[PDB]
């Protein structure tokens, strides 16, 4: 056997493991949110209402919500992307308002298709291949004085439909939702106006779906 | 302007490195790892005792 | 202008190297005999992780080695018993990289947070506290070596590394013009001079007493994830999601050898040395490791068990055992 | 910083029952085995009970069983002692020692000021010299014996040495008869074969003046070899 | 009893105590090797695998002895025990499956509240529940017979049998009546919508065909009828074999289970 030194340092690692499968067990409770938005999205309002990495987490309705946003990261994406694998899911802020607004970098670089291209990118990742992504289409109030008395066609040239605006804002949806290759993973879209109250109601329904369709994953319901 | 200017002087010095010949190299190289290999353990299995790891 | 004088050097400092090189590892190590076929066996497992490992680094006793996870917790282990000597509870979940003092009194990690922390392991309190909170890079963290009790190195997505004044706080150097997120570096067994790795695909030998890149390697494809010395600290190899391997002599300012496989298409996390330096191993995104023999540039053995990306690897200085961390949370021994 | 005091002794008669406590302040009691320690009024020191990190362990010396139960409360960070039908022989000096068990640790590191009372096989380590001669500036060795040898198949001989100055409380001086205890002067040095150790005293000073044991740590329950004194003739 | 078809018989026999034990123990090491399987609804399969395997071990040979040897040879100290056993084994395993069923519908509905609530130790307690009762139900009763009391057998196969049946039933068909309405690229989606209809129909199919038979067969004898002759033995064995098959409906179909049976066997 082993001597008694051995004895007490088995002791105090099983003590040690212990208290590590306590620690990860209360800690898998709570939902994890990757925060994605481009610039000038409604990231920063979305965190408002509620260097490196910035953590913010709160309850609601007895669920604790851990939502991280890498806005200081100014490396590339392509690194450190795959820590965020394990999450439950995504948030994504496109500005309606972008329809009409060349990136300031002004490389006749449409607000929109920057992001309509970042999201195909983060959607079509090797990881994030099966999480759910939340998206947020904020600034209502903005597209809804854009799109009257300047046309959709400028950002989506076929357009091909009528210019004022919920239809516009169902083209731009649609537009969002497709180059989405992949099945049993669905977009949750909301339209945000910068001043609602129930963003926090809508990304908890989109979690308890997000984890109501797991569940039924491990069913085998697939 | 500047840039360019501090990237031309950081050349002016790292052509000047001192090259030895490649031959030579790896055949110091390939002198050093026969010198050491004998108390290489991974190249040499190690008898059941004496290995820290059962 | 300025521009074509840089290119003009460019251009004669290559056909300057080119005349140093008549010969390649392999014609004169064509007549070396094979190491043979390393057949090493995991001789032991550490479970105790809850998720992704990402960085792992042996004491200089060879006993004693500390990993860090994405579950936000640092582990020292003891390697021939299996227990769990520290478990270190990290204010930041993200973290990316882990040291191990030589003297063993401090262990220092980093991550996403961009900043680097060191802990006291030896206190009168008898617990791990931390030090200092070395916080002057802008991007994340991508590695960190202790080159004594009181001075570190750490590389960040800046694409420039620091070196650091424990007890001050202070970078007392800085070393820029990677132009591309450094990934990683390691410390010359002289401890006078390091190499980095960077996102821009190529590696710069710097001096850590001056400050100022002296050596810059170039030739591969992609990007680099892994770099480490020779024994003798007069080349190093380094890794790439290129899915090659290639090592450098310092006095030669050439590629000396490559190591890819037609069948192998994924990229390398980490690379490391035997203590010969007969051995090369490298981690791989295939969830396995391959080992190389390190002058006639073939697998000897592939050697891996582990269900996720191999994320690190570290052989002991006695070169007595090889450890591989992975995505599984696992930790395997293998001799 | 890190202190432990302990006050639960006095004048009992015999075969009563009395509490020992110790508080420990300055350092992660919880995370720490404690001991209790005693030493009769003449000379002498003995291992009493042993409390693991956790309080899942527990062990008491042949006469200290059956009588004296060891407790703690991490939450109030106090170490109990509770002692019933008292002996006449019980009547000495007890203390509260922590220790800490993992790879490359140092138990027995620190010790209480203790408390006095008063009333009304086994490894036997050897210390045979009982005092030594000697004056400040010279070298000067102390040697302990065991019965079993104390090598384990590990590698590490669990011999322990500490020094008692006059009038105060046991310092730990080496630990497997090869380490040095922090904060300790390097002219002691530890040696020794798997069953015989000495130790080598360099420039001795009149601080050094005092009483050694040697202690084994191999099993319990826990021996201490009687001590050797210094003197400055 | 048979001279040649007896060996036939006992091939055949212990052809299926090989499965049964193989499968079950492969489950039991999957899932105790699978990081990703670190769930605590994985205890319930893991209590299921041991339990089948257990009977599969020790009740089949006493049982393949019996009608094969022809006679109960074995000591009749025993034949009060081993029957107990028996019930206590196969009522453990289908209060197994269904405890299994409800924590699949609770997650499915109520999803935030029960995850809340999925801690390993209720999952430990559910399972100490089930082996207690299913011991609590064991503990009444040349040759052996199963016991004939009415009372005692018509109360026995009812809630032991016939509750956990219907229990399965109502949960699997409300889970599949939530999946058709959530039902509604769109190819994808039909396709997965006869996806699960099989896996569900499998699933509440294999343990009906299987269990149902004997139940009724058993109670009809138990109630008077006792027209089953001979058949009985055969949905007898139809019952037990259940059992070898029960694991794989309950692990093929789920991905993580399947590569790690891969990897198990590469
Ligand atoms: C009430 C009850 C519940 C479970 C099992 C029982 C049993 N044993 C079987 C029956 C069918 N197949 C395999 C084993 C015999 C008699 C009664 C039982």
């Amino acid at each position: 056997t082993l001597s008694a030194e051995e004895r007490a340092a088995l002791e105090r690692s099983k003590a040690i493991e212990k208290n590590l499968k306590e620690d990860g067990i209360s800690a898998a409770k709570d939902v994890k949110l990757l925060l994605l938005g481009a610039g000038e999205s409604g990231k920063s309002t979305i965190v408002k209402q509620m260097t490196g990495i910035v953590e913010t987490h709160f309850t609601f309705k007895n669920l604790h919500f851990r939502l991280f946003d890498v806005g200081g990261q100014r490396s590339e994406r392509k690194k450190w992307i795959h820590c965020f694998e394990d999450v439950t899911a995504i948030i994504f802020c496109v500005a309606l308002s972008g329809y009409d607004q060349v990136l300031h970098e002004d490389e006749t670089t449409n607000r929109m298709h920057e992001s309509l291209m970042l999201f195909d990118s983060i959607c079509n990742n090797k990881f994030f291949i099966d999480t759910s992504i939340i998206l947020f289409l904020n600034k209502k109030d903005l597209f809804g004085e854009k799109i009257k008395k300047s046309p959709l066609t400028i950002c989506f040239p076929e357009y091909t439909g009528p210019n004022t605006y919920e239809d516009a804002a169902a083209y731009i949806q649609a537009q969002f939702e497709s180059k989405n290759r992949s099945p049993n993973k669905e977009i949750y879209c909301h339209m945000t106006c910068a001043t609602d109250t129930n963003n926090i109601q809508v990304v908890f329904d989109a979690v308890t779906d997000i984890i109501i369709a797991n569940n039924l994953r491990g069913c085998g319901l697939y | 302007i500047a840039q360019a200017r501090k990237l031309v002087e950081q050349l002016k010095m790292e052509a000047n490195i001192d090259r030895i010949k490649v031959s030579k190299a790896a055949a110091d190289l390939m002198a050093y790892c026969e010198a050491h290999a004998k108390e290489d353990p991974l190249l040499t299995p190690v008898p059941a005792s004496e290995n820290p790891f059962r | 202008q300025l521009r074509q004088e840089a290119e003009q050097l460019k251009n004669q400092i290559r056909d300057a190297r080119k005349a140093c090189a008549d010969a390649t590892l392999s014609q004169i190590t064509n007549n070396i005999d094979p190491v043979g076929r390393i057949q090493m066996r995991t001789r032991r497992t550490l479970r105790g992780h809850l998720a992704k490992i990402y960085a792992m680094h042996w004491g200089t006793d060879s006993r004693l080695l500390v990993s860090a996870s994405q579950d936000g917790k640092l582990i020292i282990w003891d390697s021939y018993t299996t227990n769990k000597v520290h478990a270190i509870p990290l204010r930041s979940s993200w973290v990316m990289t882990c040291a191990y003092a030589p003297s063993g009194n401090y262990v220092a990690c980093g991550g996403l947070d961009n900043i680097c922390s060191i802990y006291n392991l030896k206190t009168r309190e008898g617990n791990v506290r931390v030090s200092r909170e070395l916080a002057g890079h802008t991007g994340y963290l991508s590695c960190c070596r202790f080159l004594d009790d009181n001075q570190i190195v750490t590389s960040s997505g800046d694409t420039t590394c620091a070196l650091w004044d424990i007890e001050t706080g202070q970078q007392t150097t800085t070393f820029t013009g990677h132009t591309g997120d450094v990934m990683s570096l390691s410390l010359a067994p002289d401890t006078r001079l390091f190499v980095s790795g960077a996102c821009d695909a190529s590696a710069k030998l710097w001096d850590v007493r001056e400050g100022m890149c002296r050596q810059t390697f170039t030739g591969h494809e992609s990007d680099i994830n892994a770099i480490c010395f020779f024994p003798n600290g007069n080349a190093f190899a380094t890794g790439s999601d290129d899915a090659t391997c290639r090592l450098f002599d310092l006095r030669a300012d050439q590629e000396l050898m490559t190591y890819s496989h037609d069948n192998i298409i994924c990229g390398i996390t980490s690379v490391s040395f035997s203590k010969s330096g007969r051995l090369l191993l490298a981690g791989y995104d295939d969830f396995n490791c391959n080992v190389w023999d390190a002058l006639k540039a073939d697998r000897a053995g592939v050697l891996a068990g582990h269900d996720n990306r191999v994320s690190c690897l570290g052989v002991t200085d006695d070169g007595m055992a090889v450890a591989t961390g992975s995505w599984d949370s696992f930790l395997k021994i293998w001799n | 910083d890190v202190q432990l005091v302990e006050s639960g002794g006095g004048l009992v008669q015999p075969g009563g029952s009395r509490k020992l406590s110790c508080s420990a302040s300055g350092f992660a009691f919880s995370s720490f085995g404690m001991h209790w320690v005693r030493q009769a009024p003449e000379k002498g020191l003995e291992w009493v009970a042993y409390i693991s990190s956790g309080s899942g362990t527990i062990y008491y010396a042949d006469t200290v069983k059956g009588r004296f139960t060891i407790s703690r409360d991490d939450p109030k960070n106090t170490l109990f002692l509770q002692m019933t039908s008292l002996r006449s022989e019980d009547t000495a000096m007890y203390y509260c020692v922590r220790s800490i068990y993992y790879y490359g640790s140092s138990p027995f590191d620190f010790w209480g000021q203790g408390t006095t009372l008063t009333v009304s096989s086994d490894i036997v380590m050897t210390q045979a010299t009982s005092s030594v001669p000697v004056t400040p500036g010279e070298s000067v060795s102390i040697s302990c014996r065991s019965s079993k040898s104390l090598l384990h198949s590990n590698g590490n001989t669990y011999l322990y040495w500490f020094l008692q100055r006059p009038g105060q409380s046991p310092q730990l001086l080496i630990y497997r008869m090869s380490n040095l205890a922090s904060g300790v002067p390097d002219r002691f040095s530890g040696s020794g074969s798997g069953t015989a150790f000495t130790l080598t005293i360099s420039r001795l000073e009149a601080e050094d003046v005092g009483v050694y044991y040697c202690m084994q740590h191999l099993e319990y329950p826990l021996t201490f070899g009687a001590g050797t004194k210094l003197e400055l003739k | 009893y048979s001279l040649q078809v007896t060996l036939t018989l006992v091939c055949l026999a212990g052809l299926l105590m090989l499965l049964t034990v193989f499968g079950n123990v492969l489950v039991i090491i999957a899932v105790f090797t699978s990081r990703a399987l670190k769930a605590p609804q994985n205890l319930f399969l893991v209590s299921l695998a041991s339990a089948d395997i257990l009977v599969a071990t020790l009740v089949i040979p006493f049982s393949l002895a019996n009608e094969v040897m022809g006679y109960w040879y074995f000591g009749k100290a025993w034949c009060e025990i081993y029957l107990a056993l028996d019930v206590l084994f196969c009522t453990s395993s289908i209060v197994h499956l269904c405890a299994i069923s409800l924590d699949r519908y609770w997650s499915i509905t109520q999803a935030i509240e029960y995850n809340l609530k999925r801690t390993p130790r209720r999952i430990k307690a559910i399972i100490i529940t089930v082996w207690v009762i299913s011991a609590v139900i064991s503990f009444p009763p040349p040759r052996c017979e199963i016991n004939d009391q009415k009372w005692y057998v018509i109360s026995s196969c009812i809630g032991s049998f016939f509750a956990p049946c219907l229990i399965m039933i109502l949960v699997y068909v409300r889970i599949y009546q939530i999946a058709k309405r959530r039902t509604r690229r769109w190819r994808g989606r039909q396709n997965r919508e006869k996806r699960f209809t099989f896996v569900l129909a499998v699933v509440i199919g294999v343990f009906v065909v299987c269990w149902f038979p004997f139940f009724f067969t058993y109670t009809l004898t138990a109630v008077g009828c006792s027209v089953p002759r001979t058949l009985f033995k055969f949905f007898f064995w139809f019952g037990y074999c259940n059992s070898s098959l029960n694991p794989v409906i309950y692990t093929i179909f789920n991905h993580d289970f399947r590569r790690a049976f891969k990897k198990i066997l590469c």
